[PDB]
């Protein structure tokens, strides 16, 4: 297949090539994000120094 | 004339928490390998 063979409305989502992206396909089916962001920390405390 | 001694300007610098920040983690599924004796589809034929 080639990109042109994907129906237009399907091009608005992720397109997985096989067998290149089989791990990505499995992750998609498992409904788990491939990258897990660390929790959002607190806003850094702000330090002021005179001049 | 007045002296800025007491009224001097202030610089600022955040207290970044990067030194103690957790890292971004990548997930990989442990594929059940076909290199190991994984099963296969039993395509059947008939001896007539």
């Amino acid at each position: 297949a080639k990109k042109e063979h994907v129906p237009t409305w399907l091009q608005n989502t992720h397109v997985y090539s096989w067998p290149k992206n089989k791990k990505n396909i499995l992750l998609r089916l498992l409904r788990e994000e491939e990258f897990v962001a660390p929790p959002r920390g607190p806003l850094p405390t702000l330090q002021v120094v005179p001049l | 004339v007045r002296e800025p001694g007491s009224q001097a300007c202030l610089a600022i610098d955040p207290l970044v928490g990067e030194e103690g920040g957790a890292a971004v983690a990548k997930l990989e599924p442990h594929l059940q390998p076909r290199g190991q004796p994984a099963p296969q589809p039993l395509h059947t034929l008939v001896l007539a």
